[PDB]
RNA sequence: CACAUUGCGCCCGCCGGUAUUCCGGCGGGCAUGCCUGUUCGAGCGUCAUUUCAACCAUCAAGCCCUGGGCUUGUGUUGGGGACCCGCGGCUGCUCGCGGGCCCUGAAAAGCAGUGGCGGGCUCGCUGGCGGGUGCCAGCCGUAAAACCC
């Protein structure tokens, strides 16, 4: 019905009633969240937290393919981003926590293995590519599929940062974030063997080599001295190659 | 010749003075209930 | 074989030569085609005549776009009859009028340098022109020297 | 009684909470049908896989001919010598 | 004032105009059922001067009632029949 | 003609009432915490005809689909008698539209501002002529009668049947 | 049916390119921008119907035939001449390390033998560049961002970039990464 | 719903019996005309829909005798009136270039005249060469160049 007067408005004219009855209808187009709230029915699904961790599986594989696809009508650039958002948020907890466990390189991307609870998650993470869209791809189906998980894994992701006591959401800077900082625009504060491997290390990155992939990793098991190049984005500890205090340095060129 | 010339006068006219915008059974059509 | 000849009036500035084409070719064939501009100046003065193959197009296409309001300007679409029309009317149709730099050709005309002689002697009849100068300004009472 | 005036730029400049606050476990129904978890990776998924897996290039022709939908498994094992010769994976839209 | 100049038409009922209106509303009226609802008066100025109002509340139902006699006369007339 | 007649009815559209209550309600903030006469245009047929009967009306627009008719069959006599230009636009929904209303049977322009006045008058002479030129030299006549082929095929069938031997 | 309304539309628009042209043909230099070479990103959009000669010929040679198209070009003095030539139906813009990555990685294409593939893989990366020794698609992303010697023919192998139209949202400096965010 | 038999339908929910499917029971509902409103519609009933918009320099650069001034920033509807001028040609009559005065709705009924460079078109000769062209929404001022490629 809204729709249909918003349409009305428009066939007449009044731009001024057809935007106000567009901020009424929360189209995803320019809020970036879900156009409906699923809270009843997230709830219901999961009466408990361990079932929404069981179903967090296909939630993180849904949101890291959508985080890393182009933009669409169905899914909008503004919710692609939350997407991301979220993403980063959960691979803040998973490195804090060290709750991540293992992993594995295949012609199909990276798998990821944690344990959040007793319960293990597990989920694909394409390559940064640029993902061949062709064939009868029906993006609708996937979009809505896209909210379900998305408003998901807010609410897995306020339960996990209250529960270890940091304060949900994260502050996030659009400055350094548009500079390229990636997971190190997300400051994280509180409210008022996994951890060894790496620890007393330094690692540098080359501009040939996974930094996200190869960043969440080093961060989830330890090293907190990591740098990369200058191109690979904002928040490397050290940008210089030629800094000496550097232990372990990655090279994938002939 | 002379028809052919007429009828795209015509039309030009006409597309000047108004533009250029212009089973058999029958069942009620189910609404909402 | 009956030619049409239409004179449209009240003309847009812009609603020149080759818009003329091509809106009353949508409408029918146009033979000849001439707007009505300055020597002077290469500006219209606002009319134009277009010469049909067809008179019935040409009646259809000024009863159409006879009282027509295009940019604040009600045109002015009218036949004339084939008995006022002038014969060589049609002179420059479908020629590319040319704005001509009259003022900067009298100038480097004047900065043209030519032997003065013929200057001179027109010096002295410019000074039978001071003559006249001073006759009619006896009456005024102002006597100068040269 | 009435909010005074404000300005439109002043409006568009000014314009969480735990889903289990209250959880208690819940009898599981039994019509619901779980969908089932999909496999772990294997070895064969490996881009540099233990060299017995890799097929050979007759069979990665057949393979390559054979028309979709049509095989035992959607992949085939390929060795690279490199994650930047790793190339992205062709159906993972799909 | 055009409510006047209704009137003055209304009172001109045999002109052209108004037997022309008169004429295939009829046909209208003879198509349509015996008792229907009229959306809006079909003589607003007659229907403001009797007391129609353009509230919610107001309505306006047209009837056609046959004409004549029972040679006995009927002491009500057709309107209040309809 | 209606696209440049609406160019200027919509510069001169009236105010929706959120606009209106926005605009008191900035008013009265500024009390809490010395204007020029507003023009727009006319609409509702009392007040229309009022304006035209007083010379107040400079242009007025009548609907062509207006039921009853005879709520606007005397207007154009009207106009033509008090010497306002007039024109009869195809659309009570448009013309209501332009209003802010479902349907305006007859508007009227009677004063614009001065970055207009100039944009009226050249409407009023487009208007006046290649309408009221046209519609004087057919506007007395009779209309209808646009016999079909069936219509004639009928009326030929029934001269025959009738006018040949026997009535 | 064309209108005349239109077609007096594009005689004036026409009127107005000539003058613009011949403006800034006399005071060639018109656009005061401080001597710096670095990256300007060019988005074609849509705007006058009938381009002059050399404005369509800039487009040409710029890629940028289509509307909603998008090139990365180096801030010379040439370059500089040619945008404020083509600046009307252009806009352009300072990208971010964030906007290049999403544009290379999204929507990042290839041009081989006169055909776009997409950048699915390093190999034809370096198989097309790597003779200048761009061996991966974040060396690409080197050279733009960070302008090398060898941008030109980084920019040439990049085909432009198809972006979409604005799902709801001359020099703007920053705001073209919005601008990017919003038709990416 | 039904001579009303304590019988039979349909929707939502619940209870008890081996119960997700079965049986029985229970609770809340399902008449017609009409009014106001909501929502979903139908009509070879009527209309609109190929967008007449803004888009120079709301100040910049160079200077001088240091603080004011100067320079450059090319942008004008058309037509008419035995009216008043200045300068170029014309044996001369006059015709042009620019002003002074007045009139007119963004008004309008042949008056078209100045020499070229390139490109398009076309014809002849041996891809090439030479001629023409009321053609250039290309330029310039008399050669020619630029544009072009």
């Amino acid at each position: 019905a809204l729709e249909k007067k918003i349409s009305r408005a428009l066939g007449r004219g009044d731009v001024s009633n057809a935007a106000r009855l567009e901020r009424n209808a929360n189209l995803p187009e320019k809020t970036g969240k879900p156009r409906y709230t699923l809270n009843h029915i997230i709830r219901e699904r999961y009466p408990t937290f361990q079932d929404a961790l069981r179903d967090l599986d296909d939630c993180l594989s849904m949101l890291f393919l959508f985080a890393n696809l182009p933009s669409t009508t169905a899914v909008p650039a503004k919710m692609i981003a939350r997407c991301e958002r979220l993403c980063h948020e959960f691979q803040h907890y998973l490195i804090v926590t060290h709750s991540l466990r293992k992993s594995f390189l295949s012609i199909k991307g990276i798998y990821y293995q944690a344990n959040i609870q007793g319960e293990d998650i597990l989920w694909l993470v394409p390559y940064k590519f640029n993902q061949r869209i062709v064939g009868d791809v029906d993006f609708r189906i996937m979009g809505t599929f896209v909210e379900f998980y998305m408003t998901l894994l807010g609410f897995v992701n306020y339960r996990l940062y209250t529960s270890i006591g940091l304060k949900y959401p994260p502050k996030f800077d659009q400055v350094k974030d548009d500079q390229g900082a990636e997971l190190a625009a997300f400051s994280l504060e509180g409210l008022n063997d996994p951890s060894q491997l790496f620890a007393n290390f330094t690692f540098f990155l080359s501009r040939e080599t996974p930094r996200q992939p190869l960043e969440f990793i080093l961060r989830a098991f330890g090293c907190k001295r990591i740098g990369w190049d200058a191109v690979l984005g904002e928040g490397a500890f050290t940008t210089d190659e030629s800094d000496p205090r550097i232990t372990h340095q990655i090279i994938d060129r002939p | 010749s002379k028809a052919a010339k007429g009828a795209q006068a015509k039309k030009a006219a006409q597309a000047a003075l108004k533009g250029v915008h212009s089973s058999t059974t029958f069942h009620r059509p189910k609404t909402l209930v | 074989s009956q030619p049409g000849v239409m004179y449209i009036a009240r003309l847009p500035h812009g609603f020149y030569e080759h818009e003329l084409r091509g809106y009353f070719s949508q409408f029918g064939e146009i033979t000849r085609l001439r707007v009505v501009r300055n020597k002077k100046t290469g500006a219209s003065r606002h009319r134009a005549f277009i010469e049909f193959a067809d008179a019935e197009v040409a009646d259809i296409a000024a009863r159409t776009m006879d009282k027509y309001l295009l940019f604040g300007h009600i045109l002015t679409c009218k036949i004339v009859p084939p008995a006022q029309v002038h014969p060589d009317l049609f002179k420059g149709a479908n020629r590319r009028f040319k704005v001509v730099p009259w003022n900067k050709m009298a100038g480097r005309q004047l900065e043209r340098p030519l032997s003065e002689s013929q200057w001179q002697v027109k010096v002295a009849k410019e000074e039978q022109r001071r003559a006249a100068r001073a006759e009619k300004l006896k009456e005024m009472g102002y006597e100068f020297e040269a | 009684r009435i909010l005074p005036y404000k300005p439109p730029e002043e409006r568009e400049r000014e314009e969480f909470y735990d889903l289990w606050q209250n959880e208690e476990p819940q009898p599981p129904n039994p019509m619901h049908i779980p969908a089932p978890k999909l496999p772990p990776p294997g070895y064969d998924l490996s881009y540099n896989p233990p060299p017995e897996y890799l097929p050979t290039k007759e069979e990665r022709e057949e393979w390559e001919k054979m028309d979709p939908e049509d095989r035992e498994k959607d992949y085939l094992p390929t060795k690279y010598d490199s994650l930047r010769k790793v190339p992205a994976w062709g159906n993972f839209v799909k | 004032g055009a409510l006047k100049y209704l009137e003055e038409l209304s009172k001109k009922k045999q002109s052209d105009v108004v037997r022309f209106l008169l004429r295939v509303r009829c046909w209208e009226y003879r198509q349509l059922n015996v008792i229907h609802r009229a959306s809006r008066p079909s003589r607003p100025d007659k229907a403001r001067r009797l007391g129609y109002k353009a509230k919610q509340g107001y309505v306006i139902y047209r009837v056609r009632v046959r004409r004549g006699g029972r040679q006995l006369k009927y002491q009500r007339s057709l309107r209040a029949t309809a | 003609l209606a696209a440049q007649a609406f160019k200027l009815l919509n510069k001169y559209r009236p105010e929706t009432k959120q606009e209106k209550k926005e605009r008191l309600l900035r008013e009265a903030t500024a009390i809490k915490e010395v204007s020029k006469k507003p023009y727009t245009v006319k609409y509702g047929l009392n007040h229309v005809v009022g304006l035209i009967e007083n010379k107040k009306a400079s242009l007025v627009l009548i609907a062509n689909d207006v039921d009853p008719i005879e709520l606007v069959v005397f207007l154009p006599a009207l106009c033509r008698k008090m010497g306002i230009p007039y024109a009869i636009i195809k659309g009570k929904a448009r013309l209501g539209t332009l209003v802010h209303k479902k349907t305006a049977a007859v508007v009227a322009i009677t004063e614009v501002r001065s970055e207009d006045k100039n944009e009226l008058a050249k409407l009023i002479s487009a208007v006046k002529e290649g309408y009221l030129e046209k519609v004087e030299d057919t506007r007395k006549r009779w209309g209808g009668g646009i016999m079909g082929f069936k219509a004639q095929k009928r009326e030929e069938k029934r001269k025959k049947s009738l006018e040949t031997a026997i009535k | 049916f064309k209108r005349a309304e239109k077609y007096v539309k594009e005689y004036r628009e026409q009127e107005r390119e000539k003058i613009r042209l011949a403006r800034i043909a006399k005071q060639q230099g018109s656009f005061h921008i401080p001597a710096e070479a670095k990256l300007v990103f060019v988005i074609r959009i849509k705007g006058i119907n009938k381009i002059p000669p050399k404005p369509r010929k800039i487009l040409q040679l710029l890629r940028l035939r289509q509307i909603n198209n998008g090139v990365f070009v180096k801030v010379t003095k040439a370059t500089a001449e040619m945008i404020k030539i083509v600046e009307p139906w252009v806009a352009y813009g300072y990208p971010n390390l964030k906007s290049v990555r999403e544009l290379i990685y999204k929507r990042g294409y290839g041009k081989v033998n006169g055909q776009r593939i997409p950048l699915t893989d390093n190999a034809i990366i370096e198989e097309n560049l790597g003779k200048y020794g761009i061996i991966c698609i974040e060396d690409l992303i080197h050279e733009i961002f960070t302008v090398g010697p060898n941008f030109k023919q980084a920019a040439n192998f990049l085909w432009p970039f198809k972006l979409s139209n604005p799902n709801g949202g001359g020099n703007r400096e920053e705001h073209i990464n919005a601008l990017i965010r919003a038709m990416n």
